[PDB]
């Protein structure tokens, strides 16, 4: 589960118009993102961009 | 004879197929709604007759 197959070395690019992009992609705003946290406290949402 | 109703809006599925449409907001809120539709065969992207 925590593993890549084949993958050896990350290395850094330093790019941050393609970095936003992949956070935008990836972490804020995913088109099936992780499961909401459900619960008196929280209102449902499941991402950011929501 | 039994016959059957061709009309849309007195048909057994109806209720359904209207929450499952690309129409309903619900669908366009979670990405992930549209899969459930189209799991329990009833898929948004067709129309309300197929």
């Amino acid at each position: 589960r925590l593993r890549i197959d084949d993958c050896f070395q990350i290395v850094g690019t330093g790019d941050f118009d393609t970095c936003q992009a992949q956070v935008e992609e990836l972490l804020v705003s995913p088109r099936f993102p992780l499961p909401a946290n459900i619960e008196a406290a929280s209102s449902g949402f499941e991402s950011v961009g929501q | 004879t039994i016959v059957v109703d061709e009309d849309v809006r007195k048909n057994k599925l109806k209720p359904v197929a209207t929450y499952c449409s690309a129409n309903n907001p619900e669908i366009s809120f979670k990405a992930m709604n549209e899969i459930q539709c189209r799991v329990n065969k009833i898929d948004p992207t067709k129309s309300l007759a197929e």
